């Protein structure tokens, strides 16, 4: 199984309601680790997973100082942006930034991330090569050009290269019992007349990585069921009569065997 | 570990 | 109807384990693919408001949508009806949605 390692930072303005929100997760897998909250009475940094209990106080101070030091990084760029736009004060506008890394089943580095939006489109990216900028407007054009001139890229590519997966490496041991495991779909077929709507679900299932597939399709979005397993249902609507002409496939890393159903 | 604070600004006045 | 500046959220309402009447459970109210991230989502139990919901799993897709997760404990009966109730800058009223318990 590869594994990432993956931070969602977000600002959202609230003109005349206060200063920007900040909110940080991170995320090991699709197991949030930690979150930080402007709002919160109190705001640190969190541990949402229980490996999270073996970092000492002196790993809660650093990351909530730089928090607090890129909560002020969010709101200046914010209000940036009002002027790279020409926007008023007083609507709401977003920053986002989501970074982060992936390594392979053997732990080597696979890619790293580094993207900014600016409400909720493509400002500007690190490439895969983790050297050069895409830019998806003019006023990224002008980011990309200061930022190739200060070696901005350089900056981003020790810490996807260094930190972010030396620190998953230590995630993925001290939380091997939570996220090494592996727990298999159990799967039903519900039958609903409408023509009829045949209903595959798969449920109790860690990892999230899942194929379902009847042998076109309604789905959902694979989706966490609030105990840290997944869930995920694939529809088809067959013929009034002759629907055990139909299968339910599902793939998992914890079925050698893939399940049919009917 | 979160990335630390971000070094540069956008800077996207332009001239 | 602003469609370039909001995205209106898609609610999906769903149990840990096929409902069976008085065997405990878990609620999920998994909100998607909004925009912009700023919501309230309430879970409700035959029209008010389950206290101690836990909201997790804030992130954002792809497309930079806002996804979030509220959940809690439950045992469904076959007369207590749940919904979540979710209010957001892109529509004019809270929007109710309620648990299919047999889908
Ligand atoms: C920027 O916005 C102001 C105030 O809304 C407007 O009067 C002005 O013409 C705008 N400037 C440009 C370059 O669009």
């Amino acid at each position: 199984g590869p594994h990432s390692m993956r931070y969602f930072e977000t600002a959202v303005s609230r003109p005349g309601l206060g200063e920007p929100r900040y909110i940080s997760v991170g995320y090991v897998d699709n197991k949030e680790f930690v979150r930080f909250d402007s709002d919160a009475e109190n705001p640190r940094y969190e541990p949402q997973a229980p490996w999270m209990e073996q970092e000492g106080p002196e790993y809660w101070e650093r990351i909530t100082q730089i928090a607090k030091g890129q909560e002020q990084w969010f709101r200046v760029n914010l209000r940036t942006l009002l002027g790279c736009y020409n926007q008023s004060a007083g609507g709401t506008h977003t920053l986002q930034w989501m970074y982060g890394c992936d390594v392979g089943s053997d732990g080597r580095l696979l890619r790293g991330y580094e993207q900014f939006a600016y409400d909720g489109s493509d400002y500007i990216a690190l490439n895969e090569d983790l050297k050069t900028w895409t830019a998806a407007d003019m006023a990224a054009q002008i980011t990309r050009r200061k930022w190739e001139q200060a070696g901005a890229a350089e900056y981003y590519r020790a810490y996807l290269e260094g930190e972010c997966v030396e620190w998953l490496h230590r995630y993925l041991k001290n939380g091997n019992a939570t996220l090494l495991r592996t727990d298999s779909p159990k799967a039903h077929v519900t039958h609903h007349p409408r023509e009829v709507t045949l209903r595959c679900w798969a449920l109790g299932f860690y990892p999230a990585d899942i194929t379902l597939t009847w042998q076109d399709m309604e789905l959902v979005e694979t989706r966490p069921a609030g105990d840290g397993t997944f869930q995920k249902w694939a529809s088809v609507v067959v013929p009034l009569g002759k629907e055990q002409n139909y299968t339910c496939r599902v793939y998992h890393e914890g079925l050698p065997e893939p399940l049919t159903l009917r | 570990h979160p990335g630390s604070v971000n070094e540069f600004d956008f800077g996207c006045g332009g001239s | 109807g602003s469609g370039g500046i909001q995205k209106t959220p898609q609610i999906q309402v769903y149990s840990r384990h096929p409902p069976e009447n008085g065997k405990p459970n878990i609620l999920n109210c998994y909100v998607t693919q909004f925009h912009p991230p700023h919501i309230e989502i309430q879970m409700l139990k035959n029209g008010k408001k389950i206290p101690k919901v836990e909201m997790s799993d804030m992130s954002f897709s792809k497309d930079w949508s806002f996804y979030i997760l509220a959940h809690t404990e439950f045992t469904p009966t076959e007369t207590d009806t749940y919904a979540c109730r979710v209010k957001h800058a892109s529509m004019a009223e809270p929007k109710t949605v309620y648990w299919d318990r047999d889908m």
